[PDB]
């Protein structure tokens, strides 16, 4: 009786397992900007500077 | 009376042929087996 009885566990223990495929997407979009201007002046004769 | 053996598992008599009637009729009377009862199951988890 207990031969009958593992028997029915195993045979429903023993089944097949699917198999999943993972696909990640990372997606980074980085953009930048910037804009630097101005006059500086200077007289170095007389140190003077802006 | 009685006697039996589990080597053979099979009931011995000692006494009548009306022991041996009705005794005939215990011989067939317990000799049933009970059906599985699932008294084991294993079970699929889905989610935990």
């Amino acid at each position: 009786d207990i031969m009958n009885a593992m028997l029915e566990v195993i045979g429903q223990l023993d089944i097949r397992r699917a198999q999943v495929l993972i696909e990640a997407l990372i997606v980074e979009m980085a953009e930048g900007d910037g804009i630097n201007l101005g006059v500086q002046w200077g007289s170095l004769e007389s140190g003077s500077v802006i | 009376k009685f006697v039996a053996d589990e080597r053979t598992n099979s009931i011995l008599i000692s006494g009548d042929p009306k022991v041996r009637e009705r005794l005939k009729r215990l011989i067939k009377q317990l000799d049933v087996e009970m059906a599985a009862k699932g008294n084991n199951r294993v079970v699929y988890l889905k989610y935990a």
